[PDB]
């Protein structure tokens, strides 16, 4: 009970800038052990407004890019609390309806490769990853109409291994949705841009292995091959490294990804 | 940012583009200007035109993004407050702040590109001659001038957006204000029924929304939106598929 009272005190302490930094720090450490943290954050007065305030008050440090480690650590604690809200079945829909992801998109658009920015982007991606974890159509439709695909593709092309993995996972979830597959394959332009980036990723993976990233890349190709126009195009443009023994060793113990790859190959001859 | 904000909200008059001129920065060491000082005359119009062509789409886009978020969070936060006036002022300052923020993020990169393009073009027209060395100096000058005046140009656009945002939020909240006025005309204090039930049954007393005004202490977050607007010195007052 004294543990619970500390949590309520920290939530109350988020409204005032004087006490907020410490409360962000302590609350971000409690997501793992406090199952109802998300509704308490959403339904209390001013809390979500304070988290939005933390995000917006970093905007002057984005361009030109001057974000410090301290600034990044602080806003990343606010983002971690938003991830908690985005994950919880009782608050996910209201979070989406409030369009809160839009205020994270400026972070995803940054390109600076310093550690504070890489952490900013990784943590921002995690908020989106949490949103799409349950494959809700409402979530995917919002992502589609709000143009996050180019943001993810840019990170898939040029980000850290970790950020690439989360961005590809988001793209995977979008593709797995029927609407999302249809969207990405709606024009040759949209399809070919995704395919070009996946192709570049495969080459990179052949040099610097990443099992988890390879898994998501393969799933994305497999799902694309469910679309007839994509399937035809992939017959032409599928990387040779996915056809030959390039990944045979690293895939030895990844039964799932191996199975997916074999199904991809099979789909393309059908 | 890293570098302290140059401008207070009152420092820039946005009634006309003429508000930009007194704040324009022309680094006198710019090699293009050492060689051709007369080209300094090009700079004002180039910045003015860059702002002129971006301000309305940035303002509209920024308000559109911020509106939904602000409406939803304020409706949620003030759902047990029967009094329009606290909600209205909180919304005013939140919308203004988030609009300012989105305006900053939206215009900064385009302003850089547009200011520099306008300068390159004005420089090239003034010196019809196109030496490889001079066009180097031109490109250098345009990039430097764009970087040195982007904050100014951004602030002008942000302030234009802030001034437009408040009335738009008042319009969006008209139905919330009507819920409360209608209840009061009937001898009732408006309370959202779903929120009333949820707060009473499910929220710990220590963080529960109360029926009525929140303790002025809890408004601290909304007061900070008023004090600290991003971009401005804080206020003191002291092929096809076929």
């Amino acid at each position: 009970m004294l543990e619970r009272e500390k949590i309520y005190q920290w939530i109350n302490e988020l409204s005032s800038p004087e006490t907020r930094e410490n409360a962000l720090l302590e609350l971000s450490k409690k997501r793992e052990s406090v199952p109802d943290l998300a509704p308490m954050l959403w339904h209390s007065f001013g809390t979500i407004a304070a988290l939005l305030q933390e995000i917006v008050n970093i905007y002057p440090s984005i361009n030109p890019p001057t974000l410090t480690a301290h600034q990044s650590n602080r806003v990343c604690n606010a983002l971690a609390l938003l991830q908690c809200v985005a994950s919880h079945p009782e608050t996910r829909s209201a979070f989406l309806a409030a369009h809160i992801p839009l205020f994270l998109y400026p972070f995803l658009h940054t390109v600076s490769k310093t550690r504070p920015f890489e952490y900013l982007r990784l943590t921002s991606l995690g908020v989106i990853g949490a949103l799409v974890k349950t494959d809700e159509q409402e979530v995917i439709n919002f992502l589609l109409t709000t143009e996050i695909i180019p943001l993810c593709l840019r990170i898939m092309e040029s980000g850290s291994e970790l950020s690439k993995t989360v961005a590809t996972f988001i793209l995977q979830k979008i593709l797995l949705d029927d609407t999302g597959l249809a969207y990405i394959c709606q024009t040759y332009e949209r399809f070919s841009h995704v395919a070009m980036i996946l192709g570049k990723m495969v080459l990179q993976l052949s040099k610097e292995p990443s099992a988890r990233l390879l898994k998501h890349v393969v799933r994305c190709y497999l799902r694309l091959s469910d679309n007839p126009r994509a399937r035809e195009a992939l017959r032409q443009c599928l990387p040779d490294q996915l056809k030959d023994t390039t990944f045979a060793q690293v895939l030895k113990d990844d039964t799932t990804t191996k199975r997916w790859l074999a199904q991809l190959v099979k789909n393309l001859q059908e | 940012p890293h570098m302290l904000e140059q401008y207070s909200y009152h420092d820039i008059n946005v009634y006309s583009l003429a508000g930009l001129a007194p704040h324009i920065t022309l680094n006198p060491t710019i090699p293009l200007f050492q060689a051709h000082p007369q080209l300094k005359q090009c700079v004002r119009q180039a910045i003015e035109r860059a702002v002129q062509e971006l301000v309305h789409p940035v303002v509209d886009r920024s308000i559109k993004i911020a509106m939904t978020t602000c409406e939803q969070i304020v409706r949620k936060d003030f759902a047990l407050d029967s009094e329009e006036s606290r909600m209205r002022i909180a919304a005013h300052h939140m919308m203004r702040n988030l609009t300012a923020g989105m305006a900053m993020i939206t215009c900064r990169e385009p302003l850089l590109m547009s200011i520099s393009t306008n300068l390159k073009n004005s420089f090239a027209s003034a010196l019809r001659t196109a030496s490889p060395q001079q066009r180097e100096m031109m490109d250098q000058a345009a990039a430097q001038l764009a970087q040195d005046n982007c904050e100014l140009a951004c602030c002008f656009i942000q302030k234009t957006a802030v001034e437009k945002a408040g009335p738009e939020m008042d319009k969006r909240l008209a139905t919330e204000f009507e819920l409360r006025k209608h209840a009061r005309q009937e001898g009732r204090r408006y309370c959202d029924p779903v929120v009333l039930t949820y707060q009473a049954e499910r929220m710990p007393e220590q963080i529960r929304l109360k029926v009525g005004g929140v303790d002025p202490k809890q408004l601290a977050v909304y007061e900070e939106f008023a004090r600290n607007v991003p971009g401005f010195l804080p206020t003191n007052d002291l092929q096809a598929w076929a």
